[PDB]
């Protein structure tokens, strides 16, 4: 086994996959806050923004087809 | 959808019952491990609860999923043997599915699946209809209290319907 | 003037995540 | 000037480190939260 | 935004900061060419605390390491985690302070702060706004004290409304290198106790024995008594760097523990702290982590509080924890230690609560405490001052760089007003 | 419609409105991103399609409850441009946030106020969640309470306080800046629903079985409150309780409006199921001494109006006849001048729970909301509490530093020395 | 819960505190490491009472493990459910005391006490409320007999209401070990008996007396000696951790065995004690296990119960059993042994029913007894004290560390005090 039986007193065992420290296994994968802790379900904190497809003077999403 | 195949789930002495066998039921899976000492200490209270619930009634109303996080085959068979309730083979991938899915692990967590937040050992966690999360029952977590945590549970409005 | 990368709070941060990422 | 790797790591004093982790399950995380 | 710049105040100051840039880095989860990972974005959101953008993804320190001889910068620079600060913080003096308050706060003070207050001009007004300085120094040493806080005059006059927090070693009852350890102390207080606003304690002896019986380490270097420090350094600013239930600042922590504004000298400690056979078998809750950490025996600070008052306490807890039992658990200790407290201030004490612990831990405390105690440091500095006083000696090396006689009786004096103040405050 | 603007100001009123917030969205069905997967429109402004935004303005001087609100799960339904923040936190001191450091930031709250003051037909009240504990709660809402006084004079004002508590005290300088705060709440407020925090540590041990909560937990408990308190606004039911006739049945001088608050049936699931929650019994447990969410004995004072908002499925007669119980107890005492005591209100749907809360489900709940002389002997506590510190004039050369000429401790001391006055002096 | 704090002084305090961990550990199925094994209810539903959990999913006994010198439990340590301690329990001695009653209660017992004070207080406050106190010594030696009764008079004054129950060995007549008996047996006992609640004798030549006549054992080594103390030493406590059908706390053998507060010493015997050879010829029956109760080559104490009367008396039944059974043979020998009991008490006696048993055994008794036979023991170490006494032996090693010689002498009045007392109510 990987040396958690006997109370594990090192958190080095987390360093060794991120070697590079750049492999974008070590980046932003979890955040630890009480407002997690008590006001969050599956997925409603990492979504992007839908702003508009033809740019920035786009106030919505419109058209010539309406 | 189906969470258990048709030859995953065993219960004692060895039958295998299919998923058709387990409505109207409040089904807990229990991620647990044989070397734990919080497993151990929490394994006496989880037996005289479901004695308890399972015995004291006109149905059968909660019901229970072994999940060893245990080492090998022979550790399996030694927990087994004290729990009456059901389980998965562990090496079946079903128990790997389970714990990601419902986030349950051990500490080894960045050489395959390098996520965040960990939800450690022990966990019972009460499922439903297409696997979803119901309530979770907190032996270790933000509220930390142990061995009592089982009353927590809420059959009546929990049911594998 | 200090600017920081756009994943810290520091002035308009709101305005500077969607349209340059960083 | 004694190049013993214990006594570095005595000297830049990895020993506190050791001693003020904790040897068992510290991070607990799961959210109380449903949908 | 919300920026501390930090002052590498003395040798004593700089190995005392190396492992506490060790300890923010590694907090922060900061490569030491100046680059991150570690999972968890929260230690980018608030970065800028002490942090700069290098304009190519690095960041450095904004930390303005200070010496007057170059051998020890030689030495941080060859160390892990020297190259994160940029070549053109440090700042060098050549000739070397003689352990002597004149040597530094009057002869080669004048040829290097014009230097020092243009590294830090260009650091503070970098940002829009500010709250403070923090610096770490020594008050046995001439570089660390005599210089030291001549710089803490020369910041508060042109910062009136900015924070002082200075980190501070004090001479030993027991044990005392550099000989001349009473007239670097005394002297450097004198400017100490107007120029700083929050002043905070430490004793390299009560750090000896922390090692000795409640860490339990055989042979202590001082790597270990620095990094020792440095787990209250951080948690002393965790709650600016990081969310929290009880958000606190060091303003927060100035507005709530000094009484009077001449008496600002606190007590800094530290929890849990076992040994490797103890780690296991101890409990870590609230209730249980509270009692180890109003005692003497884990104290940074040698001034036994049983003989003393606390004024004002305080705890920064770190961690998710439940705060119910935090604070019904400080009236708890005020009831039961009534007499420990005093008595006219009904809850003596803050609690704060951090919500990401220091890492390898669920939970942790820092506890600031303004206790009358402190005064048996300064009437043991002050009749140990007047030992060498009354019979002239060792002071001819301090006259022919600026003395006179007026600034000594004034310097005990200043003490002789603070002590009367502590005693009076019972 | 109808609409009630929140402002929300101090990390405690911030956290509050995390849950108030919370519990709104899941009453009347309505997602993180504003969709729906009428009665939206007294806490909602429906802009787009489906863009259901809320009528909140977040208030604090520091960077750190806010910002963290803004990176969190409302990201999209709290609109990020009324999410007001600063940069210097006020630090527990009344002499900061009600002056220099906080000028700034009034006349951007203001202007964001006025905007959402004037975007909806016929606005009904503002619902302030502040927290008289400390820095940006006191301070910024005292200036800020200060100006709707005389940009809104007709204007009813609830307010929501948490209180310094007895023996629980997280700061030593509440006890200058809760008496440094009554200028702000004698004569500049309506409605003085009373809250603190130990009070609300009892009243979930020994009815949710939770020994070790935290302040999500207690701003469960207010949610419920104040979503009680605005169901008869939003939702439809026999003996509607308006915010214009609230404070109609509790006020009777203007100087008295300071009133308390207490829910009934906060039992988790397990010992829920085990008492049939009756009207007699809600509302017995609703007047019970030890169900007050303040450290006030409701025995040392006598009441002189109650307001019990009853919701879900309640009849309008057993409820006068659990009224008619309480009267004939002779613990539940009441003073002369009312032969009557009692307004009622009753909605229709049931108290909601929060998925993954501490609660339970029930069709039935009593947050009655009462204005009696035993308040009196809170703000009295608090006398004794000041005057110890104020005597020989310690943690005051900040107060004297950034404003506080030597006098405003003195008026302050008289105004809230005169509040209690005025209470013994009604009832005899 | 109802908590106990464990306090082990001497060397055998140590080594009977050593066995009796180690058999309340298998009782409540505790692993050598720490952890559980044996998965049934009742072990776990109160293990509060003597245990602590340390965040490890773990159990720490709650003992203080104590004397003056480090050579006792470096053995123990490293000793078989040894390890299960608090590492930092232990508060070690380094002199040790010279088998002194001076040196343990004066001299160095006062700059060790304040450890033992500091550790206890954490380990009683530290939980929500505290049942009481279980000392484990002797009254022959020099540490469990010269400090222990220093703490048993200490914490009396900081817990006045709490119960306190003390196991204390006896010296022996036809053997005396540690040649100055009497001094350490009387200048403990005179303090002893105002400070402690109620308090247990045990006699070395008695235990002795039951291996040989009873239990046949060839060989009885102190480990299987001190075995025999603690299967009555977890009998008292029986139905605190573990339910039954009639209670008995500790203050319920109190209340009713201690008619006037000054008498307490209690005679202690354990049934069955079967032979290896008899176990399997004996029935196992509630009859017979009332008369192995009633015997004198039963008793603990060397103080042979007919030779005087029994003043109160009280069993604590285990296992499962019928109550009338009990409650017959309860009577009947009141009713036969009229003459060795007292005449002004209808039902000298109590009964309690513990519902779990002991290890293997069906059915057990441990049973208290307070007769007034045990007054031969009095004057026996009365006059050992008077004949040593009288020509002055041995008083250097005493009077030279601080005592005034009245000290000895209110030491003897007292205890004869207690005699004449024990013979007023024959
Ligand atoms: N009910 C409840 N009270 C809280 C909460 N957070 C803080 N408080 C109370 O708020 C009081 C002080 O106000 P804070 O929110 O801490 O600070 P502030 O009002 O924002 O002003 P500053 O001191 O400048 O930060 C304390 O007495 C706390 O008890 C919370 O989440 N819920
Ligand atoms: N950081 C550090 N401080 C020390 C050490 N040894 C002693 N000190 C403390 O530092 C003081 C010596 O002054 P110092 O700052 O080192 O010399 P300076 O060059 O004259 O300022 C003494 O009073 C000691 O209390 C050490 O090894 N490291
Ligand atoms: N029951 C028991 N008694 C012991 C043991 N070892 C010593 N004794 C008794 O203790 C006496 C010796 O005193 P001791 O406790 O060693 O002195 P101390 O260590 O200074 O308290 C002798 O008379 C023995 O009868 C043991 O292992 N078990
Ligand atoms: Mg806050």
């Amino acid at each position: 086994n990987d040396r958690l039986d006997a109370h594990n007193d090192q958190k080095l065992t987390s360093w060794r996959i991120p070697h590079p420290l750049y492999t974008e296994l070590p980046q932003g994968s979890k955040y630890e806050t009480h407002y997690r802790q008590s006001y969050d379900y599956e997925d409603w904190a990492r979504r992007p923004v839908r702003l508009s497809k033809y740019g920035l003077l786009g106030h919505d999403d419109s058209g010539a087809e309406s | 959808l189906i969470l258990f195949p048709e030859g995953s789930l065993k219960n004692s002495n060895n039958t295998v019952i299919p998923q058709s066998h387990l409505k109207g039921k409040s089904v807990a899976l229990y991620f647990a491990d044989g070397a734990d000492p919080k497993c151990a200490s929490l394994l006496p209270f989880l037996l005289n609860y479901y004695r308890t619930m399972n015995e004291g009634g006109a149905n059968q109303k909660i019901e229970i999923i072994f999940v060893s996080l245990d080492r090998d085959r022979e550790a399996f068979e030694s927990h087994r043997a004290h729990m009456p309730w059901l389980s998965i083979d562990l090496e079946n991938p079903l128990t790997e599915i389970l714990k990601r899915h419902f986030r349950v692990m051990k500490e080894y967590e960045v050489p395959t699946y390098g996520y965040g937040s960990r939800t450690g050992v022990p966990s019972v966690i009460v499922i439903g209809s297409d696997g979803r999360e119901a309530q979770f029952l907190p032996i270790c977590s933000g509220l930390e209290e142990g061995d009592r945590a089982l009353l927590r549970w809420d059959w009546r409005n929990t049911k594998f319907a | 003037m200090a600017i920081h990368v756009s994943r810290t709070h520091r002035e308009d941060y709101i305005r500077s995540l969607t349209p340059r990422p960083a | 000037f004694a190049q013993d790797a214990t006594r570095q790591r005595a000297l830049q004093g990895h020993r506190t480190a050791d001693l003020l982790k904790t040897p068992f399950d510290y991070d607990l995380f799961h959210r109380t939260r449903l949908p | 935004m919300r920026e501390i710049v930090h002052v590498q105040g003395g040798q004593c100051g700089n190995q005392i900061g190396a492992k506490f840039w060790e300890v923010i880095s590694d907090e922060h989860g900061i490569d030491p060419t100046g680059t991150y990972c570690g999972d968890s974005d929260l230690q980018l959101e608030r970065i800028n605390v002490f942090y700069n953008e290098a304009t190519g993804g690095r960041f450095v320190p904004r930390a303005i390491l200070m010496d007057l001889e170059p051998g020890t910068m030689d030495s941080v620079r060859a160390g892990p985690f020297g190259q994160l600060f940029r070549p053109d913080n440090f700042v060098f003096g050549q000739t070397g302070a003689g352990n002597n308050w004149a040597k530094g706060h009057y002869t080669e003070g004048a040829e290097l702060i014009d230097s020092v207050l243009d590294v830090v001009r260009k650091e503070a007004e970098g940002c829009d706004c500010l709250q403070g300085f923090q610096i770490t120094h020594s008050l046995g040493g001439g570089t660390g004290s005599g210089m030291g806080t001549l710089l803490i005059s020369k910041v508060r006059e042109e910062y009136p409304d900015r924070i002082m927090e200075t980190f501070s070693v004090f001479p030993s009852p027991k044990v005392s290198d550099t000989v001349v350890e009473p007239y670097n102390a005394t002297l450097s207080v004198h400017q100490l106790v107007e120029n700083a606003d929050e002043v905070q304690v430490i004793d390299n002896e009560a750090l000896y024995d922390i090692c000795f019986r409640t860490l339990k380490l055989t042979t202590p270097t001082y790597g270990d008594l620095n990094h020792l420090v440095s787990a209250a350094m951080s948690g002393v600013t965790c709650c600016l760097r990081f969310p929290g239930q009880l958000n606190s600042d060091l303003r927060k922590l100035a507005v709530n523990l000094i009484p009077f504004p001449r008496l600002h000298f606190f007590l800094i400690g530290f929890a849990p702290l076992t040994s490797r056979g103890s780690q296991q078998y101890r409990a870590l809750s609230v209730p249980e982590l509270t009692q180890q950490m109003f005692d003497a025996k884990n104290m940074m600070c040698a001034s036994d509080p049983r003989h003393g008052r606390y004024l004002t306490a305080s705890a920064m807890f770190r961690g998710r924890m439940s705060t119910k039992e935090v604070d019904e658990q400080m009236l708890n200790v005020q009831n039961k230690n009534s007499s420990y407290f005093v008595e006219w201030i009904p809850n003596n004490m803050k609690s704060s609560v951090c919500d990401i612990p220091p890492k390898g831990l669920k939970m942790s405390v820092t506890f600031v405490g303004n206790s009358t105690a402190i005064q048996e440091m300064f009437k043991r500095v002050s009749d140990q001052f007047t030992a060498m006083f009354r019979r002239k000696a060792f002071l001819h090396w301090y006259t022919g760089e600026g003395m006179d006689e007026m600034e000594f009786t004034e310097a005990e004096s200043n003490m002789n007003d603070l002590v009367s103040e502590y005693q009076q405050y019972q | 419609m109808r609409e009630v603007i929140s402002i929300h100001v101090g990390q405690a009123g911030i956290q509050i409105g995390n849950a108030c917030w919370e519990l709104f969205c899941l009453e009347h069905g309505i997602q993180p991103d504003g969709q729906m997967p009428d009665a939206f429109n007294t806490f909602f402004s429906e802009t787009g399609a489906g863009k259901h935004v809320p009528r909140c303005v977040f208030l604090d001087l520091e960077p750190t409850v806010v910002d963290e609100v803004r990176t969190g799960t409302y990201r999209h339904l709290f609109h990020p441009e009324q999410l007001i923040s600063g940069k210097e936190d006020a630090a527990n001191n009344f002499a900061r946030g009600h002056y220099t450091i906080g000028k700034e930031i009034v006349d951007l709250s203001l202007d964001r106020i006025r905007k959402l003051a004037d975007n909806c037909t016929g606005l009904q009240g503002f619902l302030m969640f502040n927290a008289v504990g400390g820095g940006t709660g006191s301070g910024l809402g005292c200036l800020l309470l200060e100006r709707l006084s005389v940009d809104y004079g007709k204007k009813s004002k609830l307010n929501f306080c948490s209180w310094p508590s007895p023996q629980v005290s997280t700061a030593v300088v509440e006890p200058y800046n809760s008496v440094l705060s009554t200028h702000s709440l004698l004569e500049h407020t309506d409605v003085a629903v009373m809250l603190d925090n130990e009070a609300i540590y009892d009243i979930c041990r020994r009815n949710l079985d939770i020994e070790r909560p935290t302040y999500t937990n207690l701003n469960r408990l207010i949610a419920q409150v104040i979503s009680s308190l605005t169901a008869s606004l939003r939702f439809d039911g026999a003996l509607n309780v308006d915010v214009t006739e609230f404070q109609t049945n509790l006020v009777p001088y203007p100087r008295i409006h300071f009133m308390l608050s207490s829910y009934a049936p906060i039992i988790s699931a397990e010992k829920a199921y085990h008492e049939q929650l009756s009207v007699a019994e809600i509302t017995n447990s609703a007047f019970e001494p030890a169900s007050m969410m303040a450290k006030c004995d409701p025995r040392h004072g006598k009441y002189m109006a109650c307001c019990l908002m009853y919701r879900g499925d309640v009849v309008p007669k057993d409820v006068n006849a659990a009224v008619a119980t309480i009267k004939t107890k002779r613990t539940i005492q009441f003073v002369d001048w009312c032969p009557t005591g009692f307004k009622c209100g009753i909605n229709y749907q049931p108290p909601t729970v929060v998925p993954g809360g501490d609660l339970a489900k029930v069709m039935r709940a009593v947050c009655m909301i009462s204005n009696s002389t035993a308040i009196a002997e809170v703000f009295s506590r608090m006398d004794h509490k000041f005057d110890l510190m104020y005597a020989k004039r310690a943690f005051v050369h900040w107060y004297v530093g950034e404003g506080m000429e030597e006098g405003e401790f003195s008026e302050a001391r008289e105004d809230l020395a005169a509040l209690e006055k005025d209470y013994e002096e009604v009832g005899i």
